[PDB]
């Protein structure tokens, strides 16, 4: 058929605007465990699925005036509570219609990183989030 | 026992292309089956071989 | 089906120019490293804007893709299908400085809105000798914009002296002889023999 | 949009050197890598300095921005738009050395006075034919001091005898067709169904 | 003779499409098991071949829509319970027929990785697995 | 709209001059809990936020005659005492007026870096510091 | 055995060219680099498609091995052979440029189908006077596309000026000059001797 | 004199082909006994040999059609019981005959490792062996 | 005003030459005491300053007929004595004259390092030593 | 004056030949001991020179037909005797004269490394030494 | 002994050509950066086989050995010697496309053969006055094969045009003047003196 390009996507976390630069961190694991009795004809272990693990969601855009949505989200930690949001990760096509989703349920930030000041170069300035969550399901039908 | 394993295992490729490919898959599934069989105890042998 | 998909793309950006009642805009298929030779081609580049193609590649995602045909009780063998990417520029050499940089907002302005290709959308014209080979296509366009190194290396191998330009990414042209290697009967009998070993 | 910008900052330029008093001075935009081409162009290049474009990319930070507009119970599709950044040279090419070097502490002296134009800021002619299709623009100029190894790339393509010279990077034209794809209705009835599995 | 190269290549393991971008780690590892007494003129080592060791194999193929196949086969794991399956992996001549077979037995996956989303490039979308197994077998005759 | 961009800032520290040549480091960063008991049908754990944590900011500038600023506020630190001052960094606009600002409370000097010395090449002496703080608040409306 | 090789090469594409009823097409043996050089060669090369070498490498995985021969109680020894990979060059050089896209889908068409080559499988002229001193030989083609960076180094050393072009990549030329350089008889008589040290 | 150059090579390992693309591995090394009583006026320590120690020898070269070997020589592994072989590696002047000889004892191979399948590039297929062995001797003469 | 160039300076250290190649390590470094309590409405940590440190320094200049002095003050080493040096260090101006001084106070060498010799380069000799002190203040004005 | 070169250099061990590419590891280092009371009125710690060290020296050279020295020196170590030597190693003027010299006493080698083979490229056979040793003068007068 | 190691291997290349009856092919010693010069000294490369020199290397495994002469009871000094590697160039250029290709194969067939050259293997004229200072030698040749990136800064340097070509490796020219700087007497008397400190 023809290959998908990655380039063209969007983001719902509860804000104003969905445009990103780069996501990273969409991964599922499950650990490994090992098992060898001493009658065993074979000198190698017999292996089983074990528990899981996902990990942490990055998420990268530029600074702009009167936005200041991911220090908003991030200031609603009081002692152990937190507003917890769906998220909602898609690739488009050419008519901007989904083909891959990502589904995140409980996600809350736990690192805003800001921009750094250098005076020689040519640069804007990209603030970036770190995300923890509790599941994720990719659709792709 | 065995007769019936291995029979599933070959009835997969009914009308498939009579090659190689073919060849080479049938071997491998009725292999794995065995060296099962082996290392439960099932046949003789110090190695599968 | 390289000539074919450029002659293709050339009447799109041609009937564009038409409907805004621009009557001295017209792209030309040929090659840009020719403008200033002054060897019997340059006559026909002047005034005009040059669609050429300077680089060839191939899809590696689909390269392993088998292509046999399985029918009734028979089946046929063939080599897997070739997919090709090209780059192309579009090369604005109009008269007036003024008139070329006018010439490539509106290339950019229609890519901008119209990014996909297929047989049934286009407006060239089926009738035409030279294009009784084509039957179904889809192709994307998308803008590619280099670094100041790649410049450097896409102009020493046109010349050394640039002109204003922009370029393309085009995707997915399929070469394929569709030809007959071999054909073969299907499996219909099995036969089981064991020992006692 | 690409002309249209262009035009109006070489008039703001011209301007500038009005309020001096200085009445050999002039921007003209056309290309610079034809100075010495001897066909044609370089006698309209001779004593004066020019204005070009070497370079476009394209803004990434606001590339995934949807362009839908929503009103009373109805919605209209639209492609996003395309925001482009620009590079530009200033070569001075007077007839003395000593006056190219005058030349270019002028222009480096305005853009340190001024860096942001708008519509209301600017003072080209409103009513002039070419100018027809403007409405609404912001941009700013910001200086580009390149290395060594930059330098041989940039002259690289344009000849390999460099001029003495200045550059600028200019932020943010917007190129939009603001043409219609689709036309739909809002959601007013809402029909949810339940069954014990 | 003449050499063979790498670029042409199968892979069956239970799906649909059998086309991929790159494999690696078939690999075979024993450990050692050494041994000195006191009174031996050499005053190094003697050594055995001990108990074996697999490592975990990568494949990597492009994103297509309405292909979702590595999260079918993830999602069938039950707390310890997976499908297992057979791997076959050949390398092919210029008639398309096998060389050098590697068959796998009792194989399941236990990483899944999705693409990054990166505004500025051109770039494909590249999907990967890791697979744990229990052997090993390689056969070019 | 427009990005920002990073090359135009300012800095009010107590000293005499603001212009500097690059700032790092103003990040936000929570620590992470974690809990799973046996009877849960999921086989993966839920997170909390838990404590807070602060990294430090780096400010470097160049070197001038008869400007010992680094090494005045170094040198106020008596046993357990030190002059704690507020710190206010300043994202400017092109008519110089401030855009966004990280507000900083309690800040004090822990390594002071001077240049190094090299004969060959051609380049300018920068000075260095590192701050220790108690918290830091993001204001861009 | 690179001029027979290549020589094989170039009959096989013009049959391919003979059986499609192009009367126009033909592939010549030359140089690429003396196309515009104007002394006496360029006037072959006119509205042609040109094939060319443009590097030689050695095989690595084969350098090491022996070439001795025994028969009954005798060896002769010689010296190991040479094995050489080659990188070619398909340039189009067409009156027109719609002609010169044509021609390069046809050679990418029949690689795609064809790509072993063997003394069995050709049809070249066994009976002509040049090409008497071949016997047997196997070698397999490979299409090869370079990155921007490669394209540069290329045509630096071809000229600078760019043409419409496929690369490929030919695999084991075999080149031995098969003397003798000694002879000897093999071992028939063992004799120990023991001693109490 | 003249100094000897490095790529005309072979190695008698017990298989059919002596053709190999690189070895390496080839080094002898003694641990170190350290030794000081407080009385001595120097105030550093004196030194001595102890034990011995061998490392292992990797050996590459390219995948041909119908040879096996190296899968051929790792399945003699039964339990603790291998084929131990002698090895060797003779450096080859321009009528090829040796020069330098390395004589290795008691070898059998721990690790075989194949080649990795990648679809862009133009590569040959190359396989690596990792050998054990108790000894190596050095003859130029 | 006008930044300072760093190619221009002296070391006073009792030998004979004053001019070098590089000079490194003039660093000031105060170690950390943090502190809370459980009943703090804030939860992050107060901080203090304790004890202090000091880095080693080197220094680096060609090798010369008869001038063995790094060798000299490396052999004043006789148990636990040393000849203890104060280091002067000074940043000079056009006229050569000093801007920035360093005071060292209590140095003495740990570690002389000479030149590698190699055949094939061009290249000069460059001998190093590293110092370790007990104090160092800054004075520019 | 006029700077020393460091490519023209002979080395006396005790073999034939006197001529090698390149030399390294001439150091001397000695640790460092450190002291504080209660009761000072700085923050910071007193240093004292304690025990000394001496590290490894590496010669290397070209591999030359029947000259095995390397391997011959390595061959008398039995159990804990080695052949011990004297180390002489010079820098050397125009006119070939000793000017800087390296006085090496009780040395003995530990590692023997000979060099690899490699069929692609043209280069020339290295072999290394690596030596342990009980002390270093260094002589420039 | 640069020139008369290079007109030795000129002869034997040339004494080649006529054991095969090949009566065209000559090679000649020349630099090949003046083919298309068109001053005074193309005339003389058209239609043969051209030899030059690129590079020059040092051998550093060899640089430290010293060059002292004892006898009897007396030593003389004299300077160490100098040890040169050459890289070096076979281009053909005959009128020929295909005779040049023709002539590259047997130049690497005869090296594959013959490797290893002495002054007792070689057949040059020793009688002739040119080579009168010639006594003892021993070289090997070896083939050298560049990437692209290499042949790029070869032809960088030689024009900017290739031409069929094969690259060598020459090993071991030994230069020096053998003079004598100094003579001295051996040690033949010692004497010791002690004291009580």
């Amino acid at each position: 058929s023809y290959p998908l390009s990655k380039f063209h996507f969007s983001v719902e976390w509860g804000g104003t605007k969905i445009g990103f630069t780069e996501v990273s961190g969409l991964d599922l694991e499950t650990e490994i465990i090992e098992y060898r009795h001493g009658a065993s004809p074979e000198y190698s272990k017999i292996k089983m699925p074990g528990m899981q693990k996902f990990s942490n969601i990055t998420l990268k855009r530029g600074t702009f005036k009167s936005d200041n949505e991911y220090f908003q989200w991030y200031n609603t930690i009081n002692l152990n509570k937190v507003e917890r949001r769906d998220l909602t990760i898609s690739l488009l096509n050419e008519e901007h219609e989904p083909v891959v989703t990502w589904k995140v349920k409980n996600a809350w930030p736990l690192k805003v990183q800001s921009t750094d000041l250098k005076g020689d170069g040519n640069e804007v300035a990209i603030e970036s989030m770190e995300l923890a969550h509790e599941g994720l399901v990719i659709q792709n039908e | 026992m065995a007769e019936e394993s291995i029979k599933k295992a070959t009835e997969q490729f009914v009308f498939e292309p009579n090659d190689g490919n073919t060849w080479v898959r049938v071997r491998a599934m009725i292999e794995n089956f065995l060296i099962l069989q082996w290392r439960a105890g099932a046949l003789a042998g110090a190695k599968p071989e | 089906m390289i000539f074919e998909v450029l002659k293709i793309l050339t009447d799109e950006v041609n009937q564009n120019f038409k409907g805004l009642e621009m009557e001295d805009s017209e792209v030309v298929l040929n090659n840009v490293a020719l403008i200033d030779s002054q060897q019997d081609v340059a006559t026909e580049l002047q005034n005009k804007v040059i669609l050429s193609m300077i680089n060839l590649r191939e899809e590696v995602t689909m390269k392993n893709f088998p292509n046999n045909v399985l029918e009734g009780t028979k089946v046929t063998y063939k080599n897997p299908k070739l997919n090709i990417n090209l780059f192309l520029i579009f090369c604005a050499n109009r008269t007036g400085y003024k008139k070329s940089l006018s010439d490539l907002s509106r290339i950019l302005e229609f890519f901008q809105h119209k990014s996909v290709f297929t047989q049934s959308n286009t407006s060239f014209d089926r009738d035409l000798e030279e294009m009784e080979n084509v039957k179904n296509f889809r192709f994307t366009m998308e803008l590619f914009t280099p670094t100041f190194e790649e410049l450097n290396y896409i102009w020493g191998t046109l010349g050394g002296r640039q002109y204003p330009s922009v370029f393309y990414k085009l995707n997915l042209i399929v070469i394929d002889r569709d030809a007959t290697t071999s054909e073969e009967g299907v499996i219909t009998n099995i036969h089981r023999n064991y020992e006692t070993l």
